[PDB]
């Protein structure tokens, strides 16, 4: 069966920009759709029969190409235009699907907004220690945090989560979590969590003492 | 037009489970019916369709009786039963209306979909923790609290602020798994002169272990 | 010349209104024997169910009886045709059109009487013969009686209601009132010189047959097929090849047809009881499979529906196929009273159908139906053999309603009717008119 | 005898020339039909947001409409004065004309004429159909390959003109049997034999609706959905429906002839009281079609509309008039486009009407106004253009309700019938008639 | 085809009560359905009529807003409410698709028809007594059996013996009503090498009040 | 509105007679309709437009009449032609029907089947006693029944009820419950129910001692 490619996996671009992304084929296709979707929601036909608009969708929406190669274009690409497109086939069976263009809101560096939690009384009431450290609104998305137990390192235990880009401010948050044994959390003193990100040469460090 | 997907949930290695798509607001009948589904941060993949009259159906290629995509158009609804369910059949299950333009057909409406988690883990309601700035917090513009949600399964949790009254400035992570159990916190930053002078509470549901809790953060003494 | 137009133009459509309501009085009778025959026919096949059924058990008593009743009425038939009206024999449709150009007769005091108790045997038996042949010509002759009790005069009056009688008879038989119009208009009708037929006056004679038609057979189509699917565009081409294929074998239908009408001119060689006994033997042979298998024999129409819903299997079909092609020539070849229109919608249907479960495997990725193009084919035999696409297009339209198939089913007649003619096919009714007008001079 | 006996034998064979042709022609007709039909939507597109420019200021605003509308209608007129006065009006006569070989078919004028005239008097707003434009621009099509390729013969002469007809009168209503039954009951010569090879014909319908297929598909031009059935004690009633449309048949014709006589003094002949006088009637219209649109454009929007009974008996009447008006007075001012259209909407309208008061004088009959809506729609055609069996397909093509065909044409005939005993011709015969004794006079 | 009509019952004086008809076997638009009625132990007369789009309703003369036909082509279902009821609307309400042979309609088919009772009373569930032979029976080739049902209201109440699986030999009387009570009871005669050696269990339905009882008639202890 | 008035409002024919019940109508109608009714059922569409059987509606049946006067035929009555016939108009608006013919089947002489029964156990445990006496299958219908307590007649609190005459063989039944108080029902000892009808001269006892 026809395997569709969809060029830039991932791909940034400004509001009022060409974006364009494309759609390999493996064999030879004729008029693929294309289907929108926002996180969250339900694949949405955008563009079909190669080209063809779906009732409500903006002009600035259009879509070409043929035999093995295809793209989706978007003149001018709002807002409200960052999500993840399929490119879909059905000229040959059965239908295939493309790996998706994942289409984000390329903004303006931020540097993170750190905070660092102890463990909850409650939770220490329970043999678990977990450290959590916050890394909001941030952006490039790339950044790495690094966790130091009374100064030394740790790497152990440490569970990392990202959120996907803000419909608000179009930034990234960052969730680490040092996850100890309540013994193990007591035998030291000094938490910090140290997030390392484009905005900075220097590291943000946040921490706490039992103390 | 309305497609709305239910029957997923939770379903044991090698159990089978049935997947419905309830249709409304269109003639059920004219219309091809089809299932797609897509695995956890992953692509779109067709599992099959079916004729309005049932006279046809056809499969992704796969395993003889892995699907069974039935239809009662007398209930205007699709069915899709899977069987010998194995980790690559979780995912989120979508029905789609079939139609197209000149002939090269497309998936017209799809509905919002259920979601299938194959696992043998246990239902495990989350305990929640909540997330106070240290006795030693530095009380700047912004203050920025949360909560944890730790242990529980399986997905997912819905975590929201005083009621949802508190919408902006709210981030709620994506649960991370290990030893069969969900963790995620929920980060929500206020005005420094919101809190603690006003209640900040966290509000945790967890549908699956029946589970509503509500904690909440009070600066440490 | 063109002072001469200016005096038409003013002067066009303008038909006599004696024309007009001896048009009428046509339609309706055309229409109430239309009924009495389709009525007689339906009778005898019940009467002969009901036989059989008295020797239910004893198989070959009953598989006797079947033989005998069918052999009983077809020569019965056979007899009245060879006995008193050897132009009521076989179609009529090509009498007709001779009677249209001035070439043969109408002896309607004749023909009537036999043509009608004629094909009630036939038909009535089981024969593979639709109804237009007994009607259409009954129709005509109908027309023409009133034209002589009347003493209707001029070209116009003998032309006309000789041709409403026509579709008139047309009509009442597929329960199609435009079609019964399109067919004179692109059939019927002297194919080379300008004519005085009225069509305003075809209408209202179709009109009133369709009408005492409704008054009697109304609530109960005679195929019903449901709404089909609809065809993409993409799909179309597909129909353009079944038109071709109904294109080259159109022609070859029609060697057989007229070839085995001369095979079997041989066995009686012109004998009143050769032929009386070949034809209840051909009649008996029909009332049996009609009974071991009935989609081989009768009309044609009960098994249309059944084929279009992809209810027979590939290999059902095709049997089918063959049995009927045999059936078919044997009952017309053989000049039985009655038509070949009928049983030619019927090979359509189970030809195309044929032509779709392999189209719906081949590509999937069309979501293909058989029953679309069962239909595109349905007429597409009337379109390469008897020449008058558009007369079949609509002839199917009218019975199956499902008018968003008219790009396929004129795609498909198109291909047909192109291809029936490079392959050098003649109009079935033409050609038997050619040599019966050709064997009536020969003898001299 | 021996001579139709060869002539039999020798019957349905159509040189693979003339058929190939009928083939580039369909497709032509069909390509063209359809920028024509998009030039004039995208017309009344701009004309729309313009209004919208000047949404306010309601008189600025009933101004542009009349402006933009007067403007086009002029360049219209304007271009059929000053290149092509054949091209002016229907363009019906004018072909039938050209089959009779009693007029030319200047196809290097008309073509551009017709086409870009109509895109002004269409794209307008002005209660014309596109019939006209296309039938015509249509032939003209046929002649310009026959020509280019310099095909000989009556047959390829006659057949080419034909499809080109057919063809232009399919792409109009995306009705392929129609555009067939056209030419063989109305466009052919109507009195002496002729060389026209119907399996040509179709070809080239065939191609053209494929055309429009490929660019119209999946918006049905008049949307009624499936309306119920008529049973046979409602039939009369479709009698007595189509004697009215019978006797207002030819009176329609009388205005239609008439009145275009009494816009020849207004300009007598020159060109410029002549495009002045149409931009006039032109700005009525785009005026109209922003303060009563069921009075202007084409008329397609409101048969929907009409056959769904969403009318009040008031609301119809008026439009039936106000329409009866505003169409004699684009056609009948020779501007290009056909009355073909138009006569559908007025018959719609006229059912519907006959219907609502059919449904209160008899409860017991369980009637549905749309029914009579559909069996009208097509009935002027039968009584004023004289070719019932091409409007009753011509319906059917676009209304899709086969279920009343008992009283499409009962309706039908009796229009045709006292269209007869009333003394009326066939519309576009008559005016062949006047155009062409308008010659040898 | 079936017509299954329901929401009858007891309305008191005055009341207003909305009466459903479930269509099913066939294309519910396209048809024309109709209310009829018929009083006890009288003939059959019209409510009133409502076309396929709901555009044309038409009711027998009656008043005001007495009736109120209506329908949901979307649940082939057919309405009537009926209000400010009186005695003259106590009566089983018949639902019937319309159609015509010549034109002259007719009620084509109809359903069962619903109950309407107008009265002041109280729902009353009935007591269901088994009716056994005495001790004392001549156990002759035949055995009458029986079943008492008393003090229910309103009608009616339908009784069946071993889910109807015996239907010969059945007998369910008229019911008599006394004191605003009704009572009935149904005698099934079955062979005497039937009973007891086998199961004879008389069943009881009364919608009115939800009841539905199963008694098992047994030989006398 | 047209008043349709049925004839024979009741009328009795042994099967096997030709049967004619008539539909006169107040003003002019055409093609009336019959629906048959039998007892406990839904009315049925009959014969239509006149004279048209509907599917499945005997030969034995004919319809005809015109103008005012219409008959509905049964040429050989059958016993399951018993029920009532209701003849409908809708030649005019609004439609109407006509009274009804009910038709009664006339057959041979049938002796009843009488069963008392003592009150149920679980009625006495209520207060009630009502003693149930079934008279199953007889004809003519007319019978008479009398209650017996302890040899001395009774007449209070007897209860009758007759079933409809039965579709496939003619016959009546009839219930005689007499109820009375529990304290009542057991100050006596002997209950007989005693059935008299024309098939007998002396009547059919059938009782039951509480002892
Ligand atoms: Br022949
Ligand atoms: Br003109």
């Amino acid at each position: 069966d026809i395997v569709l490619t969809q060029s830039p996996a991932i791909m940034s671009a400004a509001p009022g920009d060409k974006v364009t992304m494309t759609c390999s084929a493996s064999s030879s296709v004729s008029y693929i759709h294309w289907y929108q979707q926002k996180s969250g929601t339900s694949p949405k036909r955008w563009i079909y029969d190669t080209s063809k608009l779906t009732s409500g969708v903006p002009v600035r929406f259009s879509g070409s190409g043929s035999g093995t190669s295809y793209s989706l274009t978007i003149n001018t690409m709002e807002a409200e235009d960052a999500a993840t497109y399929y490119c879909q086939q059905w000229s040959s069976h059965p239908q295939t699907f493309g790996g998706g263009t994942k289409l984000e809101i390329l903004r303006a560096d931020a540097a993170p907004t750190v905070s660092i939690f102890p463990p909850s009384s409650e939770q220490l009431t329970s043999g678990g220690a977990s450290v959590v450290c916050f890394l909001n609104n941030f952006y490039p998305k790339d950044i790495n945090v690094k966790w130091k137990i009374d100064g030394s390192e740790r790497q152990n235990g440490v569970l990392n989560s990202w959120t996907d880009q803000d419909s608000k401010d179009s930034t990234y948050s960052m969730s680490s979590t040092l996850t100890l044994t309540k013994d193990e959390y007591e035998r030291h003193n000094s938490y910090t969590c140290e997030a390392t990100h484009k905005t900075s040469t220097s590291p943000i460090v946040k921490s706490f003492n039992r103390a | 037009v309305r497609l709305l997907e239910s029957g997923g949930g939770l379903v044991q290695p090698g159990g089978s489970l049935k997947l419905s798509c309830a249709a409304s607001g269109f003639d059920y009948s004219r219309y091809w019916m089809s299932w797609v589904r897509q695995a956890p941060g992953k692509g779109l993949k067709w599992i099959g369709e079916i004729n309005p009259v049932s006279s046809t159906i056809n499969y992704t290629p796969s395993l003889k009786d892995k699907f069974i995509i039935s239809r009662d158009n007398a209930k205007d609804t699709l069915y899709l039963q899977i069987s010998k369910v194995r980790s690559e059949d979780t995912a989120l299950y979508y029905c789609a209306r079939l139609y197209y333009g000149y002939g090269y057909w497309y998936f017209d409406v799809w509905g919002a979909g259920t979601t299938v988690t194959v696992s043998s883990a246990k239902t495990t309601p989350p305990s929640v923790y909540p997330l106070a700035p240290g006795s030693a917090a530095a009380a700047a513009s912004m203050v920025t609290l949360g909560c944890l949600v730790k242990g529980y399964f399986p997905e997912p949790v819905t975590v929201t602020w005083n009621s949802g009254s508190l919408a902006a400035g709210v981030h709620t992570f994506p649960a991370v798994l290990q030893a069969a159990l969900y963790t995620l916190s929920s980060s929500v930053t206020v005005p420094s002169s919101s809190w603690p002078s006003e209640t900040v509470t966290c509000n945790v549901a967890h549908p699956a272990s029946s589970t509503k809790v509500d904690k909440k953060i009070v600066p440490r003494a | 010349r063109r002072r001469q137009l200016i005096r038409q133009l003013l002067e066009r459509d303008k038909t006599p209104l004696a024309i007009l309501f001896m048009a009428a009085v046509v339609g309706t009778l055309v229409g109430l024997a239309a009924v009495a025959f389709d009525k007689g026919v339906a009778w005898l096949q019940n009467q002969r169910m009901g036989a059989l059924v008295h020797t239910a058990d004893n198989y070959p008593l009953l598989l006797t009886v079947a033989f005998l009743c069918s052999a009983v009425l077809a020569m019965f038939g056979y007899f009245l045709v060879r006995k008193y009206a050897p132009e009521a024999g076989g179609s009529g449709i090509p009498e007709i059109e001779g009677a249209l150009e001035d070439q043969r007769p109408v002896r309607w005091w004749r023909v009537l009487p036999v043509k009608f108790f004629g094909g009630l045997g036939t038909l009535g038996g089981g024969m593979v013969l639709g109804r237009e042949g007994p009607t259409v010509q009954i129709g005509g002759n109908i027309g023409r009686m009133v034209l002589d009790i009347f003493r209707l005069k001029g070209d116009e009056a003998r032309h006309t209601l000789l041709a409403t009688g026509a579709a008139a008879g047309l009509a009442a038989a597929f329960n199609a009132p435009l079609a019964g119009i399109l067919f004179i208009i692109e059939e019927m009708r002297p194919q080379f010189r300008y004519t005085l037929i009225s069509i305003k006056a075809v209408f209202i004679g179709v009109i009133m047959s369709t009408i005492m038609y409704r008054i009697f057979n109304h609530e109960v189509a005679l195929i019903d097929v449901g709404k089909l699917s609809d065809a993409p565009l993409n799909t179309l081409w597909l129909y353009l090849i079944l038109g071709i294929i109904f294109g080259i074998f159109g022609p070859i239908f029609n060697k057989w047809v007229l070839g085995m009408q001369d095979l079997l001119h041989r066995v009686h060689g012109g004998n009143i009881t050769k032929w009386v006994l070949m034809g209840g033997a051909i009649g008996g042979l029909c009332g049996l499979l009609g009974f071991v298998a009935p989609a081989t024999s009768g009309g044609g129409f009960n098994l249309i529906p059944i084929a279009t819903a992809g209810n027979f299997s590939m290999g059902m079909l095709v049997f089918i196929f063959v049995a009927r092609v045999i059936t078919t020539l044997l009952c017309f070849s053989s000049g039985a009273p009655g038509g070949i229109f009928a049983p030619m919608l019927a090979l359509g249907t189970v030809l195309g159908t044929a032509f779709g479960m392999v189209a719906v495997e081949l590509f999937p990725q069309y979501h293909l139906e058989a029953g679309t193009f069962a239909i595109a084919g349905m007429g597409a035999l009337l379109a390469a053999s008897i020449r008058a696409p558009l007369t079949g297009i609509i002839l199917v339209l009218e019975m199956t309603d499902n008018y968003q198939l008219i790009l396929p089913m004129i795609i498909t007649g198109l291909g047909a009717t192109l291809l029936a003619q490079f392959t050098g096919g003649k109009p079935l009714e033409s050609a038997i008119l050619a040599r019966t007008l050709a064997k009536q001079e020969a003898e001299q």
